[PDB]
């Protein structure tokens, strides 16, 4: 019950640029049900290969 | 004088620091949607037959 809030308030960090969290760390929740869905867990990728693309954040504006 | 292991504890506190959500407006686009193409006013004919 605290990993929606963790990975928003870092997806914030990135946003804003608060913190030290990269502009480019990747906030991944895979959220878990009883289904069998992809692994649960919350990922936190920051390394230098991964492809990113720019999306206009809403409720925030910041790109 | 030694070190014993006391009463269990009856409870835990586990702290973390959190901030808070603000109103939704989500504001999309500076000029927003695709604006479409359009007439020049007048423009005129820049043509015209012979004779």
């Amino acid at each position: 019950d605290l990993a929606p809030g963790i990975a928003d308030s870092l997806r914030h960090f990135k946003v804003l640029r608060e913190k030290r969290i990269p502009p480019w760390m990747e906030v991944v929740l895979i959220p878990m049900t009883g289904k069998p869905s992809l692994y649960p867990g919350l990922f936190l990728f920051t390394t230098p290969c991964r492809l990113v693309r720019p999306v206009q954040n809403l409720a925030l504006g910041k790109e | 004088g030694g070190l014993t292991c006391a009463s269990a504890p009856q409870g835990t506190l586990r702290i973390l620091e959190g901030p808070q959500q603000s109103l939704s407006g989500s504001p999309l686009q500076p000029i927003p949607a695709s604006p479409p193409p359009q007439i020049p006013p007048g423009l005129r004919p820049r043509f015209c037959a012979f004779g």
